[PDB]
């Protein structure tokens, strides 16, 4: 959901639309003088994309994602046991 | 409880790059605390990264999906400061 | 400037946090009970974070920013005549 | 935020191949965006771009986009990128 609200309508009522954005990727722009001035979202959504500006900025990003995608389609992946005795990492 | 942690081969090579304190990090995390709450250390990514799934951790940060139908998580890249 | 809030904060007092954020690149984090719910930032920083995506959107985008600052570097600008002349569109 | 003067406008290579990629009508737009409008306001026209793009801005009209530097001390804005995209 894309809400554009009124200060108005977000004042007593702040608790409720802070819970709201917190569980979902809801955004709420909030308008003062019928003119928008901030935007709310959840903390998490916040952090997904931060994450997701890191991530799109990185060289070779999207063939690195296909090429993981066509190991996970022929099984070329390793597991706990393997990765700590590949790289010397002991458990214990 | 936690689910099956695995790496691609091409997460694989990036683990190669790594000075070997951060390559001890990303182990321990990755089948420690990414293994039990892979839902909580991370977030799940947006646009045309949807499906995958971002952990940032101090020096470094693990790409992955998950895949709750199998209990597994999936490396797909590690990039490191 | 991040800064963390908690919620009894905000409460009554949202004129003046919107009006603090709209006119900055200042972010808050409104928790409860410590922990983080909810985002607010300027409408303009949000529209910031937007355009970002946008670009962020196009393949090898930081590639090709580095090879049109190199252009910079070497003189390989064009300027409006030139512009004008090259692409048949003359001044008014 | 005003600027006193018109900056200078300037297209790289990587611009100007962009440029290429554009119909007559859309090209003619932007070459008199960036020469009228983007020059006269190269901060009111557009907004500042975020982390790994920080020192960049984007300036939108309609479909397309400018992506761009400003030099104050030249009085200059040099565009580094331009996109269109129908929706
Ligand atoms: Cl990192």
């Amino acid at each position: 959901l894309m809400r554009i609200l009124p200060i108005s309508t977000i004042k007593g009522k702040l608790n409720e639309f802070v819970d709201a954005v917190s569980s979902t990727q809801d955004q709420i722009t909030i308008t003062k003088n019928g003119a928008p001035a901030a935007v709310l979202v959840g903390a998490d959504e916040w952090e997904s994309l931060q994450e997701t500006l890191y991530w799109l900025a990185q060289p070779g990003i999207r063939e690195s994602i296909a090429e993981a995608d066509a190991d996970i389609a022929s099984g070329r992946t390793y597991g706990e046991d393997e990765i700590r005795a590949e790289f010397g990492v002991p458990r214990r | 409880v936690p689910y099956t942690v695995r790496f691609t081969t091409t997460a694989r090579r990036d683990l190669h790059k790594l000075p070997p304190r951060i390559l001890a990090a990303v182990v321990e995390f990755a089948f420690g605390d990414l293994s039990r709450e892979p839902l909580r250390v991370g977030k799940p990514l947006r646009r045309e990264l949807a499906g995958t799934f971002s952990a940032r951790r101090g020096t470094y940060r693990l790409l992955y999906r998950i895949d709750d139908e199998h209990t597994t998580v999936v490396i797909l890249r590690v990039d490191h400061r």
